[PDB]
């Protein structure tokens, strides 16, 4: 049998973890103010 | 046929139920973003460039935010977050300069 050890948990975690630590960027189309 | 110069990026999309990532092809144009299936090589779902409200680019994962279109949020593992983010921004600028209100 194949057992995942320090690979899938790390790859998925970092993936998710990074989502919350990502900077958001808005487009000028929505914000039309000076 | 229309399609001479489409930017394709190799990204990994997580499946529902199984905590794993699968390689998928995503086509990004100057009009809209479409998702192509790596196995069938066909467009599954696509979103307009003007419909995107905001977007977040991480070193290993890209995040997308749609206004009144997608219920949730599209988040997957991207190999080139900076390249994709820059490409999207440029397309929006070109449209605004051509069609200004």
């Amino acid at each position: 049998k194949l057992l995942i050890t320090i690979h899938d948990r790390k790859e998925f975690a970092k993936f998710e973890e990074e989502r919350a630590r990502a900077k958001w960027v808005y487009s000028p189309l929505h914000y039309s103010a000076r | 046929p229309l399609g001479s110069g489409v930017s394709f990026f190799l990204v990994k999309e997580k499946m529902k139920g199984k905590n794993k990532l699968v390689p998928r092809l995503l086509g990004i144009t100057k009009e809209s973003v479409m998702r192509v299936d790596e196995k069938t090589k066909e467009v599954i779902q696509e979103w307009s460039l003007t419909n995107i409200k905001r977007w977040a680019a991480s070193p290993k994962s890209f995040t997308l935010d749609f206004g009144d279109y997608q219920d949730g949020y599209y988040s997957v593992q991207t190999t080139e977050g900076e390249q994709i983010a820059q490409l999207i921004a440029g397309y929006i600028d070109i449209i605004l300069k051509k069609k200004k209100s």
